[PDB]
């Protein structure tokens, strides 16, 4: 459900 | 609406409503008290939601501190000591809704907002995850996910503070109402990790995520925990041995229906396992599986038997038959 968050 | 007064006057009126909504009402002591004023506040909140949703260039620089102060005054509060619901929900719901639309608006400038949405703000927000109201925890979950995404400068702080919450849960209180929601956020973060994995994250797996398996209320958040663990092994297969061995260490020591969730997690691990990692842990794993097949709990026994119908698991067993068959059938092989 929660979209991935790309590490940065 | 705010939209219906002259454009020159709109910001002023918007600020004026935000300040009115800093008046706090008691929904507990006398629930029939001040219904007219409660409704005035509800309608104002609802109006501000519509205004920022249906207009552009209305979140100006003076709006930011007023929005954040309004959120804080409504939400940052001491929590009381099937579920118990927040009686103030008719207002709090709309404050969460509005703040979320605030964060998601195309007007939203994180370079301005970061002056008010800071470590202290995140600290106080994270305290609210212990709320007994699942609807509050749901809004909190979405809100913190958005903040983590948009504020690069807060990301390390958020990870650290979730870990503080988890450590206190594991090593002191063994009681927290929002572990599942926090693990859900972490799952989305783990999925986005770059390679090779930073040492910070491996430590988090080994020191935080694995010990979460030993807390007595595990069943409430186990699906979310399993997902985090599986994502780590999709990122870096070399973590397989410490993970599986720790899972085997934390496995229930009496026959229990709780083994079903352990069998689920373990099968999901096997679904992404590398053959060379499999051979390292197959002997201890299948010693446990053999006990589960012979469990006096029907659901545990059946659940373990299903491993044989997983084509991939069966290909690994069959390629190592000489070592696994004597473990699964001692009196035969």
């Amino acid at each position: 459900k929660l979209d991935p968050i790309i590490e940065d | 609406g705010i939209r219906d007064v002259p454009p020159a006057d709109q910001e002023k009126l918007f600020i004026q409503k935000l300040r009115q909504c800093c008046v706090l009402f008691d929904f507990v002591s006398d629930p029939l008290s001040d219904l007219k004023w409660k409704e005035v506040k509800r309608a104002a909140l609802s109006e501000m939601v519509e205004y920022i949703t249906h207009n552009r260039n209305v979140i100006t620089e003076p709006i930011y501190p007023e929005v954040v102060h309004m959120f804080a005054v409504n939400m940052f509060r001491t929590l009381p000591p099937e579920p118990t619901l927040e009686a103030a929900w008719p207002h709090l719901q709309l404050v969460y809704e509005f703040f979320l639309r605030f964060l998601e608006s195309p007007d939203f400038q994180p370079n301005i907002a970061k002056k008010y949405i800071d470590q202290k703000f995140v600290l106080q927000l994270l305290e609210l995850f212990d709320s007994e109201d699942p609807r509050e925890r749901d809004f909190l979950k979405t809100t913190l996910h958005r903040i983590y995404g948009k504020f690069l400068g807060l990301r390390a702080y958020i990870r650290k503070q979730i870990n503080n919450i988890f450590y206190r849960f594991i090593y002191e209180t063994e009681h927290h109402n929002g572990i599942a929601e926090l693990l859900e956020i972490l799952g989305s973060i783990i999925n986005g990790f770059a390679l090779p994995l930073k040492e910070e994250h491996k430590i988090f797996l080994l020191k935080v995520l694995l010990p979460l398996h030993k807390v007595k209320s595990l069943s409430v958040y186990h699906p979310q925990l399993a997902y985090c663990v599986v994502q780590f092994l999709e990122k870096d297969s070399t973590l397989t041995e410490p993970v599986v061995m720790a899972l085997l260490k934390y496995w229930p020591k009496t026959h229990s229906p709780k083994e079903v969730m352990f069998l689920n997690e373990l099968e999901e691990i096997l679904d992404v396992i590398e053959p060379s990692e499999f051979v390292k842990i197959m002997e201890p794993l299948f010693r446990q599986l053999a006990k589960c097949v012979s469990s006096p709990h029907f659901q545990v026994a059946e659940r373990a038997l299903y491993y044989w119908n997983n084509e991939y698991i069966m290909s690994l067993i069959s390629d190592n038959a000489a070592k696994i068959l004597p473990i699964m059938f001692p009196s035969l092989y």
